[PDB]
């Protein structure tokens, strides 16, 4: 008999604990492993892979592939804005699905940089320049090219690289951004202006589209375990 | 037969651990494995592709 | 000197030449191989055909339209009544291969468009009847191509896949596919695709007549479009090669 | 089957609402209550299973926006709950001015308005 | 430990970083350093919790099932399949192919029911909870000869202790279990169709060891799954419609996303 | 250990210990033996009571809510918040910033609630309370699938055994916790003002998991807070007035002491 | 099984008692430490400092 | 008093558990072993010898 | 550890390994590489939960 | 005096045992040991037989 | 490999591609830098923000028509209100600064024309 | 692995800490870090002042 005394939190069952308990089945022999291609090791591996973005999200566009081309095309003007939406990639509409929202949405911190690679799909006798600009918080959503151009920006020019990658930094005095909406954690905002004009030749279509994939940086990092909202049941399947 | 390992303290102080069953099934669970290689599934492709270097010249 | 726009692949008796083209994508970073003896099962000495099994075999073509959906392929049920491959297959009980994967598309500097091309092991599908399971027609198309559908399938006593583009007949996210490995056609940049694949499977070696481990989804994400005067029809081609395959359990052949 | 589960976003369309026999295999459709809007993305329908179980059920609709509420010349609002169906903001005044005191976001017809009008101070 | 940023000034070479093409699906490694003009901080930030093992190591419940101590329900059986709930199931589908250690808890809770039974004065309930691997002699009644459990696994738990806890090792015949499968029962491509042709994991029982009282009681039965020492394989695509049955992947048609105003609106 | 007395002796010289400028805004280190004449004697008086660890080391209820097993209540929910009770508020308003970690203990009582209904005969309660972060799919009924905690932690207690505990890290994205904040939730200097902006701790729930009597049953929830591994910075004065919300430092005018009767009063 | 025996003073809760208990947030990755001006070790270092006293509380 | 903790599965019965238990009869002087021909040591020793196979099981 | 299969190859010799006399009571010890030609694949199953404890220590 | 011995792991990590009681009948079970020997039960006969050879010749 | 076409610049939190460009022209062979010791004549200590004045302004576009005769620009004068320098040159009495130009067109393989692009110091009119 | 440390006791004997959880929040509190550095709240000025001479001379 060795005494001993037993402390509070005894005979409780805390989910996320890390014990030993006995086998059920005694000297089972597992099947031996094999080299199987692909293996995941870290979830951040697969939120640094690139994942299109609905950015047309409007109206009925989410019913087909819509939402999923920026619509560009040869104006009478300059210096009008293509898109514009918020930093916010668990919360935002835009980013909420994406291959990284989706691995957000378990989680409650987030920190690190973000990349967006933008691709012209137009003809190949098509040229223009755009700048994709990102602004921090404090002042609102810049309004026109002129307030866009003073945030961090760059100026693609369409040519046989089709794709820029425009990388969205880490500008925020909190190490840790939360995922669910909080205006103390502010993110910015993230916008398009024409820098020229589409320039097309005759016999060429004049409109033109525009595609956007996110991809994590290597700083990335996300820190509180939590549930998905988008997952739901009212019964038992089956 | 004791495993003394360090514990998962803030940047900027070991444990003891002992078995007791005889099947490896009833272990606690592995923690501790912090190993990368995201090279599979981003940069997939056959020929290097240097990131300062033009990509299809 | 070079250029890295231009790249050729030699398989059996059969040449495949490009001038504009991408990369090549591999697998997940692993070429195809043979199995090895401390991890095969079957105890009977497999066959190794290597040449008449290792070709291009080139199927039909589809024609890409303004308003085209997109196309699907099962890569062990399409090449299964084509050539010694198919008859392999047919008499064999276990077999293994990888399969590389070139898909080609022929257009002007006049002509836009994007397609995503992605391969997707064990695609298992839905029907459009919630309960009941879909038919192996539906869901296999053997020397043909198997359309998707731009709007919902309807549902009601039938057998039917469902063909809705945007939940590619899983339900899960068409631009979340990237994570399998794909590439693009951008009409601007690229006239073709490869991608070589290993073999991925939770087992050794498998009946390739009753499982089929991995589907080829070509999806058109911007659509095609040109301006009166040029070409209407533009098709698409997709050549499929096996590599490293062999097979055990010689039996009566299976119709 | 049963009868269809309740939503607090959408109300069962007529006339399954007067229905008590649901063989399976069956499909009933809803449709927005007051504001509600609804949801392009998700489709209003509900299957009877085989199980004797309905199919799963989420929000096909959401509250309708107030529109902005202005800007009271010499006055503060205080908007703690957003401008959505069924809030509340507040009007006050600046230290030398006299000044309704609050206003709600209801729906009038067939949108949603805000209640009391801007006062003045 | 995550990678630290670089401290980089003004450039005008003809080093295009951010300029990439990426119809080769190769994913851009660009940092801010190569866009901007950037400082040198160390990062001390850590992808621990971000491990397959500490995403999947909790414990999650897969089904629970109630049974009486009189009347015709007098045990309760489930079999044994990891779709019934929808949070485990959706995070296990992020893998196509995945190995792991299982550690099962049971929590068992009885009510007594509304009765006219007069002078109830129970005793404590001891439960049994039996497993049957596939071919074996499943209970027929609540007094079969099968509850002997001589071969068969058997765990007793009477009411007021701590929960009953077991680690089972990797189950499969195969290399690693199948989240998805593509194929059918049958060589010919007929028959059931699905990953429910390979699922074969036996089924589970409950019952009262004794009535205890002379009035109606309910026990109810809940099964918690976690997983442990876990192995992926292949990654997919997160599940955005609903799920509808246990048996197979069918669902409703659902948009990608949520929709807003217009393509230039900051707000939901 | 404490400092020791310096024996000293009679003194004519110009040093003067004693006259000193508190315009500086330096307190005086005078010791007793500079204006007297003093004995050597060892101190063995130690302040190991005094340091911060020692001083909020201490469990104390912050909360406690009741919930049935039946009627409209079913389930008890609180959004965290250490501003609930006075006590341990004023302990921890000493600092500006503070960073610990926390040793959660929970304990859980029942009653039987009057009724009519007769031959009442229960069974062994068990509960559950499950935490929601912040983000996260809320409980709307007692039987919610969000219920199945598969991410969420969780913890399942049955009545007679001893309370639950456990222990949380220090959560919070900045570099410590902040007692007090001078700032707007907006840029614009408008809308939410004071330390509720910072807040974002998530909810707690708990529900009793089994009906367990066909009579009335109320349970009540404890929760108790010690904090432990403390580090502190910037001291600022006691809390005079008394506390009024929890959102705010909004108080009384209260005068600054008591009043006794004349200025020479040697009692109060 | 290794034979053990209660000693009193078991399964309950000393609000003043130092004890391990099980981490209900297992890896978690706590945010790194930063140097901050005026950090307290001791409460005497309060109580070292002037306050000004209110000699006259008399009345109003 | 070693201060200790109870972890789920405490006082349970899993009928294929490894654990040991105090002896009913102390000190118990058992029967020597002897030399027995045909000791088995695996089943598989049985499953590999011949057993003749009803092949016609056909009516009766 | 159980035994690894062997490769083998072909043959047209006077060693008979399949004929054998039932009538002696030996078991014959022939493994699938003397009737055909065999792979050689490393065996890594066990035979551990076939010993007499195993099979009988259960309550 | 304890026991320190390897677990039963996959192919393709040590415990440690201390016996409480004093009578040797109330330790655990012996689960680890695999020996075979079916030559008693398989080829009992008297005279060798060389698998290759005829049985009866 | 190489080409010369593409050329990128990175200045401050802004960056310029281009992927057919000529050279880059410098100046009269002289790169911009600070002032030195033996050279200065005011005696406070200068400002050198160094991260907001030095970055790409964006000033409006202008249409080439069939018919232009052509613009010109004061530099001093166009970034006068524009940004921190604005602000900057504004409180300040003495200032001095190098300025890089970057002048763009865009255009197809069917139109033609030839654009001038000059730095005129000392533009007295 | 083991600590052996001092105890509290009166003036004018060693006690043993293992860790089981490997978290380093899970430990017991740090109740003996007796270290003190007034020096910041009293006597904060910049130019030091000894006691003996007068303060503003
Ligand atoms: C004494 C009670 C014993 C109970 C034993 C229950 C064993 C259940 C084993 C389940 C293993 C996991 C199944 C995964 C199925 C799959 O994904 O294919
Ligand atoms: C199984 C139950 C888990 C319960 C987890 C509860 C976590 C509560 C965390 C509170 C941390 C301290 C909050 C301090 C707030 C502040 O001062 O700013």
């Amino acid at each position: 008999g060795l005494p001993t005394m037993n402390t509070p939190g005894s005979c409780q069952f805390l989910t996320s604990d890390d014990f030993q308990s006995p086998s059920a089945m005694p000297q089972y022999d597992v099947t031996p492993e094999m080299k199987i291609p692909g293996e995941v090791k870290n979830l951040m591996e697969i939120a640094e892979v690139d994942s299109v973005v609905p950015v047309q999200n409007v109206g009925e566009k989410v019913n087909s592939m819509e939402a999923y081309q920026i619509p560009v095309r040869s104006n009478e003007g300059s210096g009008t804005q293509v898109f514009g939406f918020p930093l916010q990639p668990g919360y935002s509409s835009v980013f909420s699905r994406t291959l990284l929202g989706e691995i957000l949405n378990y989680y409650t911190h987030w920190s690190g940089s973000i990349k967006l690679t933008f691709m012209f799909c137009g003809s190949a006798m098509a040229t223009g320049k755009f700048l994709l600009a990102y602004s921090p918080p404090g002042a609102g959503a810049p309004t026109k090219r002129v307030d866009a151009m003073l945030g961090t920006h760059v100026v693609w020019d369409v040519g046989l690289q089709s794709s820029c990658v425009l990388c969205i930094p880490w500008i925020s005095q909190t190490h840790y951004r939360y995922v669910a909406s909080d205006e103390y954690t502010a993110g910015g905002f993230i916008t398009c202006w024409y820098q020229t004009n589409i320039v097309v030749p005759a016999d060429a279509q004049s409109s033109c589209y525009i595609m956007c994939f996110v991809s994590a940086c290597n700083d990335f990092s996300v820190r509180l375990l939590k549930d998905t909202p988008f997952i739901s049941q009212n019964s038992f399947f089956q | 037969g004791a495993q003394v390992s360090t514990q998962k303290t803030g940047a900027h102080i070991h444990y003891t651990n002992i078995n007791y069953y005889k099947d490896a099934a009833s272990n606690s669970a592995t923690r501790q494995d912090f190993a990368q290689d995201p090279g599979k599934f981003t940069e997939p492709v056959k020929d290097i592709m240097i990131k300062s270097l033009p990509a299809l010249n | 000197g070079y250029s890295d726009r231009v790249r050729s692949i030699t398989l059996g008796n059969s040449t495949i030449t490009t001038q504009e083209c991408a990369n090549v994508v591999v697998g997940y970073g692993v070429w195809p191989d043979y199995l090895k003896d401390s991890e095969a099962t079957a105890e009977d000495q497999p066959t190794q055909p290597d040449v008449a099994t290792c070709r291009f075999y080139t199927l039909d073509s589809v024609q890409w339209q303004k308003t085209s959906p997109g196309w699907w392929w099962k890569l062990p049920d399409a090449l299964s009544n084509l050539g010694l491959f198919g008859q392999n297959m047919q008499y064999h009980y276990l077999g293994r291969t990888g399969y590389t994967i070139h898909v080609q598309c022929n257009a002007s500097k006049f002509h836009q468009g994007c397609l995503l091309v992605v391969c997707v092991p064990e695609a298992e599908m839905g029907c459009a009847t919630l309960d009941n399971t879909p038919s192996s027609a539906e869901l296999l198309g053997g020397d043909a191509a198997k359309e998707f559908a731009g709007e919902p399938i309807a549902s009601g006593s039938n057998k039917l896949v469902q063909r809705v583009v945007y939940n590619a007949g899983m339900g899960i996210g068409v631009g979340n596919l990237t994570i399998f490995p794909h590439q693009w056609i951008n009409l601007r940049t690229n006239n073709s695709a490869t991608i070589v694949m290993p073999y991925t499977n939770s087992v050794p070696m498998d009946n390739m007549f009753r499982h089929n481990n991995i589907t080829l989804m070509v999806i058109p994400f911007v659509p095609l479009d040109y301006c009166p005067g040029s070409t209407t029809y533009v098709p698409i081609t997709v050549t499929i090669a096996p590599m490293c395959a062999e097979y055990n359990g010689l039996r009566l052949a299976s119709h | 089957c049963e009868v269809p589960t309740r939503l607090n976003s959408a109300s069962l369309k007529q006339p399954y609402i007067t229905q008590n026999y649901f063989p399976v295999g069956t499909v009933v459709e809803y449709e927005c209550r007051p504001g509600y809007r609804r949801e392009p993305s998700l489709s209003p329908k509900l299957t009877c299973l085989q199980n004797l179980k309905w199919s799963t059920a989420v929000e096909f609709c959401k509250k309708k926006s107030c529109p902005n509420p202005g800007e009271i010349r010499n006055g503060q609002i205080d908007v703690p709950g957003g401008i959505l169906f069924g809030a509340t903001i507040s009007f006050s005044c600046n230290t030398g001015y006299k000044l309704s005191t609050s206003s709600f976001c209801l729906i009038s017809g067939s949108s949603v308005q805000w209640s009391d009008p801007l006062p003045e101070c | 430990r995550v990678a630290d940023t670089v401290g980089t000034g003004p450039t005008n070479s003809e080093a295009i970083p951010a300029l990439t093409a990426a119809e080769t699906g190769h994913t851009s490694q660009v940092v801010p350093g190569d866009t901007m003009q950037t400082r040198h901080v160390k990062n001390y930030h850590s992808r621990s919790e971000s491990t397959v093992e500490n995403f999947l190591c909790r414990s999650a419940c897969v089904y629970f099932t109630e049974y009486k101590n009189s009347g015709s329900k007098r045990y309760a059986e489930w079999v044994v399949t990891t779709r019934q709930a929808a949070q485990l199931r959706r995070k296990l589908e992020f893998f196509t192919y995945i190995r792991f250690d299982l550690e099962l808890t049971f929590v068992i809770t009885s009510t007594q029911q509304p009765s006219t039974t007069q002078n109830q004065d129970a005793q404590i309930l001891t439960h049994q909870i039996m497993y049957v691997p596939p071919g074996g002699p499943v209970p027929d009644k609540v007094d079969s000869y099968v509850w002997q459990t001589s071969t068969n696994p058997s765990v007793f738990w009477t009411e007021g202790n701590a929960p009953p806890r077991m680690s089972i090792p990797f189950l499969s015949i195969g290399n690693a279990y199948s989240n998805f499968y593509d194929g059918w029962s049958e060589f010919s491509r007929n028959g059931v169709y699905g990953i429910n042709t390979l699922n074969n994991m036996g089924t589970l029982y409950a019952r009262h060891v004794n009535t205890g009282s002379t009035g109606p009681i309910k026990s109810t039965i809940r099964i918690y799954f976690k997983p442990k020492h876990v192995k992926a394989w292949i990654p997919r695509p997160p599940r955005l419609c609903q799920y509808e049955k246990a048996k197979n992947v069918n669902f409703q048609p659902s948009g990608v996303t949520t929709t807003r105003q217009s393509i230039t609106t900051m707000t939901n």
